[PDB]
């Protein structure tokens, strides 16, 4: 995955390929070790989802929460869409319905 | 020729000298105007023109999403915040989740999470406006000229004498107009687009390259994501979280979806609308009608100073029957005599040789010199038996006819269609500003709604007899001292005095 | 039907004898309905002389 920091912050560009694999890079802190278990990664594709993952202490186990890292509070991002076709999942069912007339 | 097969025929007959005359046409039928000296017209009207409409809304029905974000943080923090919320392109929901030990920090209670994403609309419907000023109307004008009757013309390329067909275009811009009809002359017209379907309470929608017309209340009612008209390449939204559901909440994210494609909802919404065409930027509505007044000046005949034929007439088939009782006959012409004039004569016996009806088409004529030429016209049989005459000395044909109903029945059919016309003329009918047409325009119009009746009720059309019975029925009208009876026998009496001066 | 249309015709093309035999036949009748009676038979026989 690539590593990269735009203003005192961290981007961890992880593609499909890397799903449910921890990843090591340094920060200004020293070495740190991130797990990433994203279930709904997809590849990378102009659609993607970031979101802040936290750092916690290593004696509590994870809730709710599918990334964490030991050093700081790490940004993930990753692209979720099928097969590299460029189409998001949009599976949505919502079926909105409007008046006849 | 162009309203012999049509459902909705009407006839309209003006005074001798009377040269205005006024008319009602609908988009589903047909107007004849005939005459004592000019040729018979034939009016219709095709189709109402749309064109350069103002846009008013647009709506986006399959929309994507990218490039979605969210922040969230735990008590004692305040507000989430992203530099994304500023724009007008990315939509933001807020929400608030429980959060731990297990998620980060300490404290024991909920948080402020965030999330939003872009929104790009790649596939949109537009509503457009419509105003009086845009309509423009296409009549098209035809000409009893004993033309052959052949439908082989059917688009505006060739196979139509500019001197016998001829189309306008009515605008609200200038309604008065002058149709150049070749030799046969010219004629005025003025139409005014009124009491038509209204435009107030509808909208064009366009949508995937169809089109349709829906209420104004219904059209805002509509939960979908909207923007007014304004010419950009990007445009600001508004209402868009209606297109993007979000999850129920996580304690660290938010991943929002998008909505598949609804046509399938607005084609089962749009099924009890109603539809038109259209080409290129301008719309076609099938639906709404028109009055006009005609002013008939400078209109002539062409073939009254003919000769007569002098060769072989035949019939070329069975001479058939419309709806309105009226016989189309199609004759075939033998010999080289140039254009004269077609002797023909409708009758009761062989012997008798009596004129007992009238023509729809005034001074039927062959067209061409040729050898072997064709021709066709249309005329008005009585009720009951009769036979048709055609051509003079050893050589003349005769032809047997029969037509049902009753004298009276048509009569009074006419005189309530006329009724009912007149009804539906109720502004612009009369002038009240100078003096000298109103009298014109009472005698126009007790004509338009009596003279069916007349022609077919007061014998054999003498001129001479009904002018005395006018008299006598004046006279008996004057000596009578009693209240009502007096009044409405001279009303009587001018009217028919008036009936027996016009054309009969 | 067969004959309306025929004496309807036919009084239509000269009102002015069928009016004069009317006229001449209505003082022709002892009663109301005899007179009406009385017009009608030159009605019916209008049309064919014979
Ligand atoms: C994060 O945890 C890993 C787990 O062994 C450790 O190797 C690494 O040094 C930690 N990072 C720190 C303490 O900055």
């Amino acid at each position: 995955v690539e590593v990269t920091k735009k203003g005192d912050t961290y981007y961890m560009f992880a593609d499909k390929k890397d799903a449910g694999k921890v990843v090591t890079f340094e920060t200004e802190s020293g070495p740190n070790r991130c797990s990433i278990q994203a279930m709904d990664i997809g590849h990378m594709c102009p659609a993607t989802m970031s979101y802040e993952c936290p750092v916690l202490e290593p004696q509590y186990e994870p809730e709710d929460v599918d990334c964490w890292c030991n050093s700081t509070a790490a940004w993930i991002v990753y692209g979720t869409c099928t097969h590299k076709t460029t189409g998001e999942t949009r599976r949505s069912r919502r079926s909105i319905t409007l008046p006849s007339h | 020729i162009r309203c012999i097969g049509i459902g909705n025929r009407d006839f309209i007959e003006g005074m001798s000298g009377g040269t205005w005359v006024d008319i009602v046409l609908e988009h589903g039928g047909c107007v004849t105007v005939m005459s004592n000296n000019k040729p018979t017209l034939d009016f219709e009207l095709v189709t109402t023109t749309a064109s350069n409409m103002a846009e008013v809304r647009s709506y986006c029905y399959e929309a994507n999403i990218s490039e979605m974000a969210s922040d969230s943080r735990c008590p004692t923090q305040g507000e989430a915040y992203l530099d994304k919320m500023a724009d007008s392109q990315f939509v933001c929901k807020r929400g608030y989740v429980d959060r731990g030990w297990g998620n980060g920090c300490g404290l024991f209670g909920k948080g402020s999470i965030v999330t939003c994403a872009k929104f790009t609309c790649v596939k949109k419907l537009t509503g457009k406006s419509i105003q009086p000023e845009n309509l423009e109307y296409r009549v098209l004008v035809s000409v009893h000229a004993s033309q052959h009757g052949g439908m082989i013309n059917n688009d505006t390329n060739h196979q139509h004498d500019k001197e016998n067909r001829a189309r306008i275009d009515i605008t609200a811009s200038a309604p008065r107009v002058e149709v150049e009809l070749g030799s046969f002359g010219s004629i005025s017209m003025e139409c005014e687009p009124r009491s038509g379907l209204n435009f107030g309470d509808l909208y064009y929608l366009t949508m995937n390259n169809k089109h349709w017309l829906v209420n104004r209340d219904w059209f805002h009612d509509l939960s979908l994501p909207w923007h007014t008209g304004a010419t950009s390449n990007n445009h600001h939204w508004n209402n868009k979280e209606a297109l993007v559901e979000f999850r129920e909440a996580h304690a660290k994210k938010q991943t929002a979806v998008v909505l598949g494609s609804q046509e399938g909802a607005v084609h089962a919404a749009l099924a009890g609308a109603l539809e038109a065409e259209s080409d290129g930027h301008k719309a076609t509505i099938y639906s709404g009608h028109l009055k006009c007044r005609l002013k008939l000046d400078k209109l002539r005949l062409k073939g009254m100073s003919y000769a007569l034929c002098t060769g072989a007439f035949t019939f070329a088939r069975t001479p058939s029957e419309t709806i309105h009782g009226t016989a189309t006959v199609e004759l075939q012409y033998a010999g080289e005599d140039g254009p004269c004039k077609v002797p023909i004569v409708i009758t009761s016996d062989t012997n008798s040789m009596a004129s007992t009806g009238r023509l729809i088409t005034a001074n039927p004529v062959v067209t061409e010199s040729g050898a072997n030429s064709k021709m066709m016209v249309e005329i008005d049989p009585p009720f009951g038996d009769s036979y048709i005459i055609v051509g003079t000395g050893t050589t003349k044909i005769t032809h047997h006819w029969h037509r049902a109903g009753s004298s009276i029945g048509r009569a009074f059919e006419a005189t309530m269609r006329g009724a009912k016309r007149m009804a539906v003329l109720g502004d612009t009918a009369w002038d009240f500003g100078s003096v000298g047409g109103m009298f014109n325009s009472v005698g126009k119009f007790v004509h338009q709604v009596f003279g069916s009746a007349f022609k077919a009720l007061f014998g054999g059309m003498s001129w001479f007899t009904q002018l005395l019975i006018g008299f006598l029925l004046i006279w008996m009208g004057l000596n009578a001292r009693g209240g009502t009876v007096a009044m409405s026998f001279m009303g009587i009496g001018a009217m028919l005095i008036f009936l027996a001066t016009s054309v009969s």
